[PDB]
């Protein structure tokens, strides 16, 4: 229904993952390779690896629900992206995602310590965790297609209301400080 | 024409007065516009002293 | 949000450390806290990212 | 199944599981019946001035004026000195003031004794 | 320019010789060349016309000197007139010494940017120069209070050799 | 001076014998003209204070206040001339007489060379203000408010009078010059302790300091607008001018004794701004806001370091021009709705578009963004206070965080919201109001370019 | 009032699609792959790990300078 | 690497602690180990504005890299052979490090199994 | 001292021109958004030039100008620092803000205060530019507070939305806690 | 007023169905689970004892309250919705137009002239609305929040000005 | 019923239940829709705290005590083994950077007069 | 009904959408690698 907008979304989502030789690769998995080859805080390293895999997870949710499925919007469809301003704006940025990762990396002077000699197994973990994240997130998202009755998991609850953060943060000290004020 | 007059009254005349500001006004004051020295390499001569910088000696043929 | 809260205003925080990077390396305790803070921030925001039902929240 | 939703001063109990609407007697219906009536008198009155073309002024809410009085002037004349108020005055008042006094004085004594011996060095600190 | 290198030492530049082996043209030459012929040249033309217009009617200005006056170390106690002459001179000496630190700070800041990456060791002479200025300025003016006066400055000064006399006498043993 | 004091005095017979309706015109003409003349004193020489006569002299601290007071005089005229246009000619003439007289005392006080002459006129400002708050006030609590303001200021000022004459008998002359060049070490002793307390309490009450401040929420709120400015925009700084001059002799006893005042101001400023977080009267909101800013000046004076004195004057001038602005803002609504409750008139940007913009920069100046003079003052004190003690940045910044919430709070509650349904008498803002607001904020943002003029006597 | 709507609304039906959006989407969705394989062919070593990691165990004590247990 | 598991879960004695290694004299047991040298002399090394963390022994494989990168501008796709040379040379000094890391590792159980060896029979 | 000094500094001056032009009302009220976009586009293409001497010459600038105050022994004055992080961030920021400004025309084609909205965006860009181009910590604070307040208005752009002010209040609240360390 | 049981159970059905919308997502899954939800409601419909009905409600409300989606789907043009009062900041009241300058007043002669007709119509009918109220007030003040209509001809409905002349939901 | 007579000066002001304006029926007609408030209804003593853009007491789906237990658990759970990551840091089978010219003492801000003790690296 | 019937039927799979444009992307490679081979043979 929205070819160019969907096309741009896939490009942007893939950049979030860091597909090789694309804009995402020239920064992100270079960091993950860099963070592996360092004296890090052990538990700090693991969380990023869980995080970068988690980057693909919500990325599927965007592509899965919004595009890959049957329509669910109100009946009167007003889908339209033919406006030149919309096309030109996305087009200008979209070429910046296909390129400018190679362009900047080559153009900038080489001035960082290069991690050249790593054992193979952690060299491409960024591709593993994303593909692993891609595979299971798709299966779990497609599990919604199954007619099975849903059971509200308490872990899902913790994630959905933002780690219970807003209702303690944005309710308790605000009340206490304002209560002390009056 | 709209683009041409735009360049004159938004690109030409602004950089004109900044150039005057950054060529005679501030430049008459020391240590107001300072840059890192042009990073030179052994090899190419320096324009002012006219002396080729002594190039390094042999590398131990560390070819792939 | 597409301009400010995506790539041009929230960048200020990380950019500040980039300006003071030469003074960053001398200390060892604080720089560990930076990678420590980034680690928890990555998971918790991503952990709350997946289970959201609004397109704007997911990108945020 | 899943044990119940205990409330809190910040997370109040919703009306969808409150026993009040799930156990009702005729007396409760009688009391809540004309709750609209007392609100209707307020609403019908307020609508009458609001929709009045001749009304070219602001409509004063006596509840709102009462609230400003209750928060500003009707406090000290209604204040009664009691140990609860007396202790809270000291605990929220002179208490923290001495607390900061002890913290700052100790730091100043710490700082003053240290540079006297020669511990802290401000070879580059000049402006102060 | 409008100053001397002895006050603002700027080491002579070291510019390389651009010799691009690659056949494709260097664009940065082209934008620089068009910049000179489209912006820089009219700016210079206006400037020289401005400079000669100034040169037609030359009005001069000189610089104010303050002859040395007796300071507060020889000022008699309760001598209000010599109190004022000494106090004003000391505060004038305060302002110039403040500018002395100001100059050294500018040189140190120039030391950083000019060396770029090599700021740490190339001009450590600037760092020790500021170390001497800042340390001496500390015992000279620092901690004098918002109501600093030449009497207070002697009071802080007198504390130094008095402590120094005790130390050296202890050191001599 | 004589060159500003005499024109100020000569405005008094001019306004009295002026034309029936031209009183507001002519008084505004020359009061602006006199302010232009007072711009001449903004220049200061190298270190010696600008001295004209034996009784009058100026320095790099009095002159920035002198221009502020004389520049203020036109502003009270236009702001008050809205409601004053509905009474007798003599009554209106009596008001302009009283503002002219009140300003006259302020100009002569700030340039006073003898400390006794300073005290006489410093306390003499009570009479023009006291009658302003009482006679022309628009409430009932003004009667109690006027008594609170008069008695608090006088109860502290009287020990100063006894203390001041004591210096005269013991040390000799009390000229601000001879005091400075003949400063003697005030050694720690119980008699000197009360000497220190007497010479300080008088100026502390008029700051006001946390605890000796309950006169401000009563005086400022109940006062008429022509007054509501000066009790917040100039004469609070008059207590400030007293501190920075009288502390010339109070060394080194000040650092040993300053601790109760520092803790009271440094901790109370969090509490005072906490009142602003939950308030019901817009005038009271700004009033308690002034206490927090002045409390920051209170701590600033007592470190007695070059940076603190600069940030003291910078905030002192900037807050006065700011707090005067907000009182104009609250005045405009209070005339249209005839009430001071905040929630009554929610929604003004929808109806008054530029009033929101003026409210935006007004609440922004109090928010003290860089490089606004409010920020250039508070930031200087924070660095000076931090050098004194590292812990104080917890308290100093906490207000800076807290002050953001309430300073934008009336912006949200009044401007940013649905317009109140029942109110129907809001009118398009008169060009007097907008012109007055520009007269407040344009010098403030213009002053940002050259803070050296207002930076104090230690630049 | 006036026109200017190249598209038209659809009720419970596939919305009208024009030429410009379709091949514009196809071009960039295809050239993204063109970049993917072209750079892969030229620079497969970057993702592969061009430089091998030697196995520590195979390094014998001789070039390691490890004098044997007899001493 | 896998040594981390053998250091924490396993006995940490057998495994080095990169904070303080080397501990025993590296020259001990090494017959005339060859002294490292660098062609890039310091003043030109400082001239190149070369970052401290990039000032290793193989840092002279940058000076030509920047030189070609400077001169070959605007061609950025060029300067690949010498760039690969630097990375390959970054390989060499890097593999040098796990040689001494392994040597420290291998001398660890060497000394330790000796410690109970010449002490158990007595 | 090449054009890299003057030309890179005028980029900000091009950006602030629409802000001054707004109050004079000489701008045609219909085509103000077009005025803003092509102005940023001109600044963007002008901001490309600082890049070319960055890879070619490898030079960086520090531009100090008019003295603010000679406060004691410090020389607080306006000053800018061109460097690796700066000379490329503005081209990226300008390219991004140009693309969205073109997009903003199509999306916000019905807001009656559209001229005001584009005015806010330029002001944010000016505050962000001086944030990334700052030599003294005080100038860094100018942007550090300029972007924060600019976010507050822009978040509460829809004004009457009751919860929008809460987020607007939230944005400044969390920012002020951040400014504690600053 | 007093919300009777048959209304409250309908409120549960409407709200619970909207909640499983946030759960079921896919339309075919919705239509299946809705039918089970629908018929499972109708299976117990012969309870002559009203107490048992509340007893059936004694577990349903908690069933809803723990099975509710933590991020339920609400349409934007509603409380909690993303577009709630989004366009409110343009709802300028119509009485503000009386303060327009004559130059702007003359800019739209037709609308302003018709505004005068409405203002004159409101002025004439106001007192007509007023006596209509006390002609049929319930003994003891207004009992219900409802508002009686215009009983006779030539009379506008009582208290009609604000409802009729309210700003449009899409003012722009 | 008025507030408890703690002597706090509340007076006879009604003790309305501590319920924020967020807990109002939006579809019900409100004379002050931005506050969901009618006319003359005695407003809460702390209205300026429970107002729409402030502290809201709307019921969260999950219980407040469980809300605290999970949040307080998570931060402590995550922080506690952030520390155990530090006591067991992750490093690679590689020694320290063998740096030239005695750890670049001259270039590392060292005193030229103070000759650095010989730090030289060899082949391995 | 319409949410499944009509043109809204036969929606591509997740992975299938990921390789959108690969049908022509591989063809772009073939002609590109052919030019590289021709340039390689030319040298
Ligand atoms: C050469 C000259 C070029 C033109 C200069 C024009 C002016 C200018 O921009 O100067 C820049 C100069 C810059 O100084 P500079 O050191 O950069 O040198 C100037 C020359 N250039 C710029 C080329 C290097 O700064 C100032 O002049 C400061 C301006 C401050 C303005 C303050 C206005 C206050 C108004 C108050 C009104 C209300 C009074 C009553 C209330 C008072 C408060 C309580
Ligand atoms: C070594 C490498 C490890 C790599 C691990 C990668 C994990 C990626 C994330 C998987 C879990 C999240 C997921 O799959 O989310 C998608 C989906 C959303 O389901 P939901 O939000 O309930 O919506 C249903 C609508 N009908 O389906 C779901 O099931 C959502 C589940 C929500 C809770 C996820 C908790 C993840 C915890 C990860 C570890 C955190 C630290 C310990
Ligand atoms: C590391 C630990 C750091 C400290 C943790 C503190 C947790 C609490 C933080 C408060 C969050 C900000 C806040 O006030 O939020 C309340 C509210 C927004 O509520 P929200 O859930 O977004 O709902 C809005 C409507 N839908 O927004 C509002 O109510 C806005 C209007 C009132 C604002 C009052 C703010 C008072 C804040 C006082 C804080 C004092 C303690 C600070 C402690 C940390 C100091 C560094
Ligand atoms: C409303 C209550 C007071 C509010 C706060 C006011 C400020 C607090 C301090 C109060 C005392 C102010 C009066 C100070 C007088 C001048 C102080 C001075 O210069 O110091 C003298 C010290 O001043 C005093 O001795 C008097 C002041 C101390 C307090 C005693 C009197 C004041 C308290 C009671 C009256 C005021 C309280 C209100 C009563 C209703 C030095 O003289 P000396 O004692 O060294 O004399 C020479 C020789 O040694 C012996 O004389
Ligand atoms: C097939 C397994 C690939 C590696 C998976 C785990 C990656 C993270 C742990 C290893 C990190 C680098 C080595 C350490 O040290």
């Amino acid at each position: 229904a929205m070819p160019f907008t969907t096309t741009a979304l896939i490009i942007g989502s893939l950049a979030l993952t860091g597909m090789p030789y694309l804009t995402g690769f020239y920064s992100k998995d270079l960091i993950i390779e860099a963070v592996n080859m360092s004296y890090t805080n052990a538990w700090a390293l693991l969380m990023t690896l869980i995080a970068t895999s988690l980057t693909a997870a919500y990325s599927t949710r965007i592509i899965f629900f919004a595009f890959l499925g049957k329509p669910r919007f109100p009946p009167l469809v007003l889908i339209n992206e033919n406006n030149p301003l919309l096309i030109n704006s996305i087009k200008r940025l979209l070429i910046g995602s296909i390129f400018a990762g190679f362009i900047i990396s080559n153009n900038i002077p080489p001035m960082t310590v290069p991690n050249t000699t790593m054992p193979l197994y952690m060299k491409m973990t960024a591709l593993i965790v994303t593909i692993m994240g891609f595979m299971l997130a798709l299966e779990l998202n497609n599990t919604t297609y199954y007619l099975k009755f849903k059971y509200p998991s308490q872990t899902y609850k913790f994630s959905n209301m933002l780690g219970y953060y807003p209702s303690i943060m944005h309710r308790l000290p605000t009340y206490h400080n304002l209560s002390m004020s009056q | 024409y709209r683009h041409s007059i735009f360049a004159v009254t938004h690109v030409l005349i602004p950089v004109w007065i900044i150039h005057y500001y950054l060529k005679y006004h501030v430049t008459a004051k020391p240590y107001t516009v300072v840059e890192r020295k042009p990073r030179i390499f052994p090899g190419d001569t320096i324009l002012e002293t006219g002396e080729v910088i002594p190039l390094m000696k042999e590398f131990p043929d560390q070819h792939h | 949000s597409a301009l400010l809260h995506s790539s041009t205003m929230v960048v200020a925080g990380v950019f500040l450390l980039i300006r003071f990077y030469p003074l960053m390396e001398t200390n060892k305790l604080v720089q560990t806290m930076t990678l420590c803070l980034g680690a928890i921030t990555t998971l918790f925001t991503a952990l709350c990212a997946i289970t959201q039902n609004d397109i704007k929240k997911i990108v945020a | 199944s899943f044990p119940k939703y205990k409330p809190s001063r910040l997370a109040t109990l919703p009306a969808t599981l409150d026993p009040a609407e799930y156990d009702i007697s005729p007396e409760t219906r009688k009391a809540q019946a004309e709750r609209l009536a007392i609100r209707s008198r307020l609403k019908r009155e307020y609508l009458l001035q609001y929709n009045d073309p001749n009304r070219l002024g602001v409509i004063e809410d006596p509840a709102l004026i009462r609230w400003t009085y209750a928060r500003s002037a009707n406090i000290y004349p209604n204040f009664r000195p009691t140990p609860k108020t007396s202790l809270l005055g000291a605990l929220f008042g002179i208490g923290p003031l001495f607390f900061w006094y002890y913290v700052f004085k100790t730091d100043r004594d710490k700082k003053e004794k240290l540079i006297q011996e020669g511990k802290l060095d401000q070879t580059f600190n000049i402006s102060y | 320019d409008s100053w001397d290198k002895d006050v603002y030492p700027e080491p002579p530049r070291r510019t390389p010789a651009p010799a691009p082996q690659t056949s494709l043209p260097n664009p940065v030459t082209y934008l620089t060349k068009i910049f000179d012929l489209l912006v820089d040249r009219p700016v210079t033309l206006a400037r020289e016309f401005i400079e000669q217009q100034h040169a037609k009617n030359r009005y001069y200005y000189y610089h104010r000197e303050f002859r040395r006056v007796p300071d507060i170390t020889e000022c008699e106690e309760k001598d209000i007139l010599c109190m004022f002459e000494a106090e004003m001179q000391w505060r004038r000496d305060y302002k110039v010494d403040q500018e002395i630190v100001n100059i050294i700070q500018e040189r140190l800041k120039a030391c950083q940017q000019r060396e770029g990456e090599s700021y740490r060791q190339n001009c450590a002479k600037e760092l020790e120069q500021f170390t001497q200025v800042s340390k001496a300025f500390q015992d000279r003016y620092s901690d004098l209070g918002a109501h600093y006066s030449a009497r207070k400055c002697l009071a802080k000064q007198k504390q130094r050799m008095l402590a120094e006399r005790k130390a050296a006498k202890e050191a001599a043993a | 001076m004589l060159k500003i004091i005499i024109p100020t005095t000569m405005l008094l017979p001019m306004t009295w014998m002026s034309k029936h309706n031209m009183i507001w015109i002519n008084a505004t003409v020359h009061s602006l003209l006199i302010s232009l003349i007072s711009l001449s004193l903004l220049n200061q020489l190298g270190e010696n204070s600008l001295n004209f006569s034996l009784t009058f002299f100026s320095d790099s601290l009095s002159a920035p206040l002198l221009v502020l007071t004389t520049w203020l005089l036109p502003l009270m005229l236009m702001a008050s001339q809205s409601h004053l246009s509905k009474e007798t000619t003599t009554r209106k003439k009596l008001y302009i007489t009283m503002l002219i007289l009140l300003q006259l005392f302020l100009i002569m006080t700030f340039t006073a060379t003898e400390l006794i002459l300073f005290y006489i006129l410093f306390e003499a400002t009570l009479v023009p203000t006291l009658i302003i708050i009482t006679r022309w006030g628009n409430q009932t609590e003004r009667l109690n408010a006027g008594l609170y303001f008069l008695f608090y200021t006088l109860a502290g000022s009287l020990p100063l009078l006894v203390a001041l004459v004591y210096i005269q008998n013991t040390t000799g002359s009390l000229n601000f010059l001879i005091i400075h060049y003949w400063s003697h070490p005030l050694s720690n002793s119980w008699s000197n302790i009360f000497m220190w307390l007497a010479c300080i309490m008088a100026f502390m009450v008029k700051m006001p300091l946390y605890g000796l401040h309950l006169w401000l929420p009563k005086a400022h709120v109940e006062a008429p607008i022509a007054g509501s400015m000066v009790l917040a925009a100039v004469l609070l700084k008059l207590g400030g001018y007293g501190m920075m001059r009288i502390t010339t002799i109070l060394n080194p006893l000040t650092n040993y004794m300053a601790y109760p005042f520092l803790m009271l101001s440094m901790w109370g400023m969090i509490m005072t701004s906490s009142i602003c977080l939950r308030q019901t009267d817009l005038k009271s909101l700004i009033a308690y806001s002034s206490v927090s800013h002045m409390a920051l000046v209170i701590v600033a004076i007592m470190i007695q370091t070059p940076w603190s004195f600069m940030g003291a004057t910078a905030l002192m001038i900037a807050h006065g021009l700011t707090s005067s602005m907000l009182f104009c803002l609250a005045n405009t609504n209070y005339e249209r709705v005839h009430s001071r409750t905040m929630i009554l008139a929610r929604g003004l940007q929808t109806l008054l578009p530029l009033m929101a913009t003026w409210w935006l920069m007004a609440s922004l100046t109090n928010l003290a963004l860089p490089p606004s003079i409010n920020l250039i003052g508070e930031l200087f004190i924070i660095t000076a206070s931090f050098s004194w003690s590292n812990i104080t940045i917890i308290l100093m910044g906490m207000n800076m965080m807290i002050t953001a919430l309430y300073s934008l709070y009336m912006l949200i509650t009044t401007q940013r919201g649905k317009y109140t349904h029942h109110i129907n008498n809001i009118k398009a803002s008169f060009t007097r109001e907008n012109a007055l607001m520009a007269l407040h904020i344009l010098p403030l943002l213009l002053l940002t370019l050259n803070p050296k003029m207002i930076l104090g006597p230690l630049y | 009032a006036g026109g200017g709507v190249h598209i038209e609304p659809r009720y419970r039906q596939f919305p009208q699609l024009t030429r410009s959006q379709l091949i514009q989407a196809e071009f960039f969705s295809a050239t993204m792959w063109f970049w993917i394989l072209w750079r892969f062919w030229h620079d497969s070593d970057a993702v592969l790990g061009h430089f091998p990691y030697p196995d520590p165990s195979q390094w014998t004590d001789e070039e390691l300078g490890i004098l044997p247990d007899d001493e | 690497g896998a040594h981390l598991a053998r250091r924490y879960l396993g006995d940490a004695s057998k495994e080095p602690d990169p904070l303080r290694m080397p501990t025993f004299p590296p020259d001990y047991g090494f017959p005339e180990r060859k002294e490292r040298e660098m062609v890039a002399t310091q003043q030109e090394m400082n001239d190149a504005q070369l970052m401290l963390q990039q000032r290793d022994y193989c840092a002279h494989y940058l000076i030509q890299l920047l030189k070609c990168k400077r001169d070959s501008f605007p061609n950025f796709l060029a300067c690949k052979h010498e760039q690969h040379d630097w990375d390959y040379c970054e390989h060499l000094d890097y593999v040098k490090r796990m040689k001494e890391f392994e040597r420290e590792r291998r001398l660890l159980q060497r000394k330790k199994r000796r410690e109970q060896r010449e002490a158990e029979m007595a | 001292m090449n054009p890299f000094a003057s030309l890179t500094l005028t980029t900000l001056i091009i950006l602030t021109i629409p802000i001054m032009m707004s109050n004079s009302n000489i701008y045609k009220t219909n085509l103000y958004p077009n005025y803003v976009k092509t102005t940023v586009s001109y600044a963007f293409t002008l901001s490309l030039v600082p890049l070319l001497m960055f890879m070619h010459t490898g030079q960086e600038m520090i531009i100090s100008n008019w003295h603010w105050m000679t406060l004691q022994t410090v020389e607080l004055s306006l000053s800018f620092k061109m460097d690796y992080f700066s000379v490329m961030f503005i081209p990226v920021a300008l390219f991004v803000t140009w693309s969205i400004m073109e997009f903003s025309m199509w999306y916000m084609h019905s807001d009656p205060f559209i001229n005001r909205f584009f005015k806010y965006l330029v002001l944010f860009l000016i505050t962000m530019m001086i944030l990334v181009t700052a030599n003294n910590l005080f100038q860094l604070f100018i942007g550090w507070e300029g972007v924060g307040i600019m976010s507050f208005l822009l978040i509460g752009w829809w004004h009457g939305r009751t919860d929008a002010n809460t987020a607007a209040l939230q944005a400044i609240l969390y920012n002020r806690i951040g400014d504690i360390g600053f | 007023a007093y919300l009777t049981h048959q209304q409250k159970v309908l409120r549960l059905y409407k709200r619970a169905l909207r909640h499983l919308e946030s759960w079921c997502v896919h339309r075919d899954k919705y239509r299946y689970f809705a039918c089970l939800m629908r018929a499972r409601f109708d299976e117990h419909k012969n309870e002559k004892d009203m107490v048992k009905a509340t007893q059936l409600l004694r577990q349903a409300e908690e069933e809803f309250w723990y099975g509710q989606h933590p991020q339920p789907y609400i349409f934007p043009e509603s409380p909690g919705g993303t577009s709630y009062e989004r366009y409110e900041c343009y709802k300028v009241p119509e009485w503000c137009l009386d303060d327009w300058h004559p130059s702007e007043k003359a800019m739209y002669p037709d609308y302003f002239a018709k505004r005068e007709q409405w203002k004159r119509l409101r002025r004439e009918s106001w007192e007509r609305e007023v006596k209509q109220l006390q002609e049929e007030t319930p003994p003891g003040g207004p009992r219900t929040e409802a508002l009686p209509p215009a009983r006779k001809e030539g009379d506008l409905p009582p208290l009609w000005w604000h409802i009729v002349t309210r700003p449009r939901e899409r003012p722009m | 019923e008025p507030y408890p007579d703690d002597g706090m000066g509340y007076g006879d002001y009604p003790k309305l239940p501590d319920r924020s304006q967020q807990e109002r029926d939006p579809w019900y007609d409100w004379d002050h829709p931005d506050l969901r408030l009618n006319w003359g209804e005695p407003i809460h003593w702390d209205l300026d705290m429970y107002i729409r853009n402030r502290v809201d007491t709307s019921p969260t789906p999950v219980s407040w005590n469980t809300m605290c237990k999970h949040l307080s658990g998570f931060v402590a759970f995550m922080l506690f083994m952030f520390w155990v990551g530090e006591i067991y840091p992750s490093y690679q089978p590689v020694g320290p950077k063998q740096y030239p010219y005695n750890d670049l003492y001259l270039e590392r801000g060292g005193d030229p007069t103070k000759e650095p003790e010989p730090v030289v690296h060899y082949e391995i | 009904a319409w949410r499944y019937s009509g043109g809204f039927a036969n929606n591509v799979s997740f992975v299938g959408a990921l390789l959108k444009g690969f049908k022509w992307g591989f063809a772009a490679f073939v002609v590109a690698v052919g030019a590289e081979y021709y340039l390689e043979s030319q040298n």
